[PDB]
RNA sequence: UGGGUAUAGGGGCGAAAGACUAAUCGAACCAUCUAGUAGCUGGUUCCCUCCGAAGUUUCCCUCAGGAUAGCUGGCGCUCGUCCGUCGCAGUUUUAUCCGGUAAAGCGAAUGAUUAGAGGUACCUAUUCUCAAACUUUAAAUGGGUAAGAAGCCCGGCUCGCUGGCUUGGAGCCGGGCGUGGAAUGCGAGCACGCCUAGUGGGCCACUUUUGGUAAGCAGAACUGGCGCUGCGGGAUGAACCGAACGCCGGGUUAAGGCGCCCGAUGCCGACGCUCAUCAGACCCCAGAAAAGGUGUUGGUUG
RNA sequence: GAAGGCCCGAGGCGGGUGUUGACGCGAUGUGAUUUCUGCCCAGUGCUCUGAGUCAAAGUGAAGAAAUUCAAUGAAGCGCGGGUAAACGGCAAGGUAGCCAAAUGCCUCGUCAUCUAAUUAGUGACGCGCAUGAAUGGA
RNA sequence: GAGUUUGACUGGGGCGGUACACCUGUCAAACCGUAACGCAGGUGUCCUAAGGCGAGCUCAGGGAGGACAGAAACCUCCCGUGGAGCAGAAGGGCAAAAGCUCGCUUGAUCUUGAUUUUCAGUAUGAAUACAGACCGUGAAAGCGGGGCCUCACGAUCCUUCUGACUUUUUGGGUUUUAAGCAGGAGGUGUCAGAAAAGUUACCACAGGGAUAACUGGCUUGUGGCGGCCAAGCGUUCAUAGCGACGUCGCUUUUUGAUCCUUCGAUGUCGGCUCUUCCUAUCAUUGUGAAGCAGAAUUCACCAAGCGUUGGAUUGUUCACCC
RNA sequence: GCCUACGGCCACACCACCCUGAAAGUGCCUGAUCUCGUCUGAUCUCAGAAGCGAUACAGGGUCGGGCCUGGUUAGUACCUGGAUGGGAGACCGCCUGGGAAUACCAGGUGUCGUAGGCU
């Protein structure tokens, strides 16, 4: 009472039945798996980014 | 053995005698050159081939039988030393045979014989001899066609003997020291080597 | 497999590399009053026969050698199990191998 | 059934080219890979560490993470009907900068230069690439000599 | 041999046949537990509209079955919905990568292998024939990425990372710049949302391909098809050719046909070939080979 | 040899054999007579002896106690002997017999006889696939 | 005496094998993937270094040499792209390396998360790239958290060990004990992991043509039958009659292969009986051929109209004999 | 023209042999007190400057081998898609596009960057 072992015959039709969908490209992709030492300093760059907010307003006025 | 109708078509990949295909028996054909092999190139100018027309497998049994059928006629019609037959098909493809039949459980068979895969337009057997023996080669190669399956046609090559140069240019290249005979064939001498070899020739 | 009796590995309580005395780990006798042993005895009491499976189809021919490390510092004396790959022959004392010999 | 080994079937894929064996040239390690650039993936058998899988050989992705002599690539991998953005970590010996990305960044630098140079002159130049158009009309001089007559040759053996 | 008694169901009794114990015996009969369980058969009741499969992946004391992924349907919802712009693609183009198959090669490596020649069994230069688990080479088809505003440009800010030095790097802020920065088609998005039935026995064909002498054989790749599908054609027939379907009228075709059955050549069709005392008569496709003929008709070289 | 063998029985000062007592009862094998009944006690089984393992209870020791440890340590096993008209085999290598058998694969064995003709029958031959001595032989 | 069990895959089943968990080459048709009881092999290990680092060194083999010493001992020089070695199968990689040798060592250590591969994109196993400690090594740059890469391994429950702490031990407190947290190990090879001997012809039920035995169907290896070529046989003479080495067919009266039909059943061997059919003609009718003198016989042709018997043995078809 | 130190590409650079080489440089060369390392100052490390271009090194030569490039083989082999094409089959032709590789022949034979230095 043997049967069939492996088949990929009708699988291409099933895959394209709803179409092969790529993940929607999102701005600001996820930062998972990045260097932890790099992520530490990048958090500190955003943590103290408001410290130079007064210099930003002064330099924008020169333009 | 089984009839050649069972192993006539090139149905499988080439299965040579290698470290993986062990236990292969010895082929039926062992001698491929007959007649006066150690003859000069000028001895046998004319050459005739047995060109195939099928993409099939010629058994080593049929290669040996057609070798004898062609040799026994060139000896009787051109003498024992007036020709040089060269069989240009070595049986390398091994045939497999299943056991004397639990039926197909483990059906991969053991080696049975050896065939030579021939192509459409490939030479099977070549005979070189004198020019006046042209009709004898055609008949010798015709009698050996019945020892082969499929369809074969007899062709008289334009080359000079077993060489790869045309007969019209062969005389000119000999005078210009571009071809020198070494036994059954000739060596092509280009002008792209050390000049010391050129001085040795002249 | 031959490992020395002395290692200089990281000591967790000391927080740094320390000389350790390497031994081999033994199972030790099972406590007759373990929770899984107390309920196994109560379940086996009475009629009914064997209530837990009895493993029969053993396949492993070796065991993972467990090394009982121990820092030689008299103040710490902390142990740590260090398991190595499976091996048939395992020796702790042994002797260093020599290349050019007969 | 086949085996699920990591390097199963990579006899010629990860092998070195003919007469290209030996130590890896140094410029392969001197190329800068910033975050977001398009790089190709091609496993090198000389260095077994940080080797990409056989499915990513010949694939292309953008770099998201950069470490010491190793980068992280976001590669697309179509499994059945879902293309998956795979975050793999391969060393720099197995990657090369995609020249297709560099050729596009050069077209932007020229497009921004042409539309700026055309504005200063008032002219309007084209920037969109157009496919090969049908060939325009043209005269063909015979040069006095007639065209060479051709005919099928007879069959020879 | 009658009658009266004895032995009662895992028991009785048996000169032993698993015999016999009320037509029931290799464990009687009766009622109940009991509507015992069944991955196994059988059946499963009105109409219509719309959408519409799967026999494949992984795991399972699984392989007549489930779980899971896929395919399905329903319910929506977030938007768009003149040009324009987002967004999308079983497709091309451009740009740039990937591969080691066909073919080729072995006077190149590994392996196999034929014949002479030269110099002194080897050695040199040649030569014949090969590889699926060989290869210097190497396609066709095929795979990946890219073809902009999530950009470009100018000027600053943050950092505890980096450091000869704003030196990097990344993040952030302000300002300026559509010719949207290949062709074509097209509405998309919500981990293609949420719940979800059926299926998890497939089979067939072109090409590729494995075992097998071969098989209406067994086993794969790809695409289509059958199954789920009627219709025209192949006399006929699940798969072939054409073409897919609400109910009709007119017209025109496909594949295939047009002596008659049988709609259409009831053309003053064209040119040849062929006589068969087993003629021949067209995809799949349903009987032929090697080898022969001073049958006949062409052609080639002498 | 009855305080028993055997067996019934949920249970008793239960019951059967037994209104019995070894010329008895119970359990098996072989199967009249005649004639023989060979070898193997290793294995399995039964049975018979007195020098490692060995439960609960009991004794000893440590500990606040639970607990732990130690010594002692039944039957049975293990060790040893006997036993094959015990299972069996031929540890012993099939003895006496018998046979191509209701038992012989090759096989329609070979030979003689029986018929015009015989894969049948009988008498012989026996390295007998795979006969054989109370799993009884003749 | 009672209860239960006595794996699965499988060209039926059993036996065999493990194609049941893994690895290499190939199949595989140039991304990946891709089946069969496809092909050729490997695995349940080994290693205190064969791990890590630094330094120096260069291998296989060959030539020429050198007391014993030779085809192979050791010394020297030259050539030597690796033709050696790298624990193992294979593939890949590798030369002032990854090989060989030497001296310092334990990154085979303590941790958090992410990622790759088999993947459902779960787990395990095995890998990748960081980060925080603590170290090794080198002058240093660096390199190293096992083996050059691809295999070399194991859930819940339970036991055991290690470690930690405002952790529990139930009205509080102390000490035992027990429990818990965290990390190892003890193992399930049917390897995502029940605890498992048969027999049944005395058999039973549910089913299955998913699946065997009997017919038919495809196939013709085998069996049977028939050509072609002509070495040779035929005293001489290849083809009167034959036909080696080869080769092409046919048949479905052998067997095999397959498993398409039938398991809510197609009665199944032979004989007897009886009819019709086929020709690959044994005899008879009409011919051709001979190594046809006659006779007898052989080959071939038109040809199935007619006939093909009686018995011993065997259930036998099949043989054998009268 | 040239030479060093560090290189990138890694034979057009390699290999064999022959010829030539200013100046500096490099190398050879001369020693073993110290540093350091060997069985041995050969190698290695150190110290030095009498000697030359022998070799290394560089340049050139060879109808040189190899390598590189191109031609040829060749629109050949192979191949996408298509047909109620041929053929008993094996296979082959055509349509639509794509398109090789040996032998053979020819040409070429290092180049570039940084720093310092010599004619
Ligand atoms: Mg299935
Ligand atoms: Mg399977
Ligand atoms: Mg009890
Ligand atoms: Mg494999
Ligand atoms: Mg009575
Ligand atoms: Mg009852
Ligand atoms: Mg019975
Ligand atoms: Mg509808
Ligand atoms: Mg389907
Ligand atoms: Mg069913
Ligand atoms: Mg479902
Ligand atoms: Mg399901
Ligand atoms: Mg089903
Ligand atoms: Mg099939
Ligand atoms: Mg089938
Ligand atoms: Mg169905
Ligand atoms: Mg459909
Ligand atoms: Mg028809
Ligand atoms: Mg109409
Ligand atoms: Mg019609
Ligand atoms: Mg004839
Ligand atoms: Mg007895
Ligand atoms: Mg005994
Ligand atoms: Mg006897
Ligand atoms: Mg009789
Ligand atoms: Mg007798
Ligand atoms: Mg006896
Ligand atoms: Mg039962
Ligand atoms: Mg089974
Ligand atoms: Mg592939
Ligand atoms: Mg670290
Ligand atoms: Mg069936
Ligand atoms: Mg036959
Ligand atoms: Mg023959
Ligand atoms: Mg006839
Ligand atoms: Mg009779
Ligand atoms: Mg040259
Ligand atoms: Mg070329
Ligand atoms: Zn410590």
């Amino acid at each position: 009472a043997k049967s069939k072992n492996h088949t990929t015959h009708n699988q291409s039709r099933k895959w394209h039945r709803n179409g092969i969908k790529k993940p929607k490209s999102q701005r600001y992709e996820s930062l998972k798996g990045v260097d932890p030492k790099f992520m530490r300093n990048m958090r500190f760059a955003k943590k103290h980014n408001k410290k130079g907010f007064k210099k930003m307003l002064a330099n924008n006025a020169k333009n | 053995r089984r009839p050649a109708r069972c192993y006539r078509y090139c149905k499988n990949k080439p299965y040579p005698k290698s470290r993986f295909c062990r236990g292969v028996p010895d082929p039926k054909i062992r001698i491929f050159d007959l007649g006066r092999k150690k003859a000069k190139v000028d001895e046998f100018p004319l050459c005739g081939h047995m060109v195939s027309d099928e993409y099939e497998q010629l058994s080593s049994e049929a290669l040996e039988a057609a070798r004898i059928c062609a040799n026994k006629y060139m000896v009787k019609s051109c003498g024992k030393d007036g020709f040089h037959i060269r069989v240009r098909l070595h049986p390398f493809h091994v045939n497999r045979i299943n056991k004397m039949l639990t039926g197909m459980r483990g059906a991969f068979g053991k080696p049975q014989g050896t065939v030579a895969r021939v192509n459409i337009g490939q030479v099977i057997m070549s005979i070189r001899t004198k020019t006046q023996n042209k009709e004898h080669v055609i008949e010798a190669l015709r009698r050996a066609k019945f020892k082969f399956p499929g369809r074969q046609k007899i062709h008289i090559s334009k080359k000079f003997g077993f060489t790869k140069f045309n007969a019209d240019i062969f005389e000119s290249m000999l005078a210009e020291k571009r071809l020198i005979p070494d036994g059954c064939g000739v060596k092509y001498i280009p002008n792209r080597g050390p000049l010391d070899k050129w001085r040795a020739i002249h | 497999v031959n490992v020395p009796k002395t290692r200089r590995t990281y000591c967790k309580k000391c927080g740094r590399h320390q000389p350790h005395k390497v031994t081999q780990y033994k199972k030790g006798k099972d406590s007759l009053y373990a929770q899984g042993k107390r309920r196994y005895d109560r379940k086996q009491s009475g009629y009914g026969g064997q209530t837990k499976p009895i493993f029969r189809k053993k396949a492993k021919t070796t065991k993972k050698i467990v090394l009982r490390l121990e820092c030689v510092d008299s103040n710490c004396r902390s142990k740590r199990m260090l398991a190595i790959k499976r091996c048939k022959h395992f020796e702790l004392g042994g002797d260093k191998k020599r290349k050019g010999q007969v | 059934t086949n085996t699920r080994g990591k390097r199963r079937g990579t006899r010629y894929m990860f092998s070195r080219p003919f007469r290209k064996h030996g130590a890896v040239p140094l410029s392969t390690y001197m190329r800068i890979y910033k975050k977001g650039d398009i790089v190709d993936i091609k496993g090198m058998g000389t260095i077994q560490k940080g080797m990409p899988h056989k499915c990513y050989h010949g694939k292309t992705g953008r770099v998201y993470n950069v470490t010491q002599h190793a980068v992280g690539i976001i590669v697309n991998k179509q499994l059945r009907g879902q293309i998956l953005a795979k975050r793999i970590n391969v060393r720099v010996e197995h990657i090369r900068h995609s020249k297709s990305r560099d050729s596009f960044l050069q077209r932007v630098k020229e497009n921004e230069r042409k539309k700026k140079e055309a504005k200063e002159k008032g002219i309007w130049v084209e920037l969109k690439r157009q496919p090969a158009q049908p060939r325009e009309a043209h005269f063909v001089r015979t040069g006095g000599v007639e065209p060479q007559l051709l005919e099928p040759i007879p069959y020879e053996f």
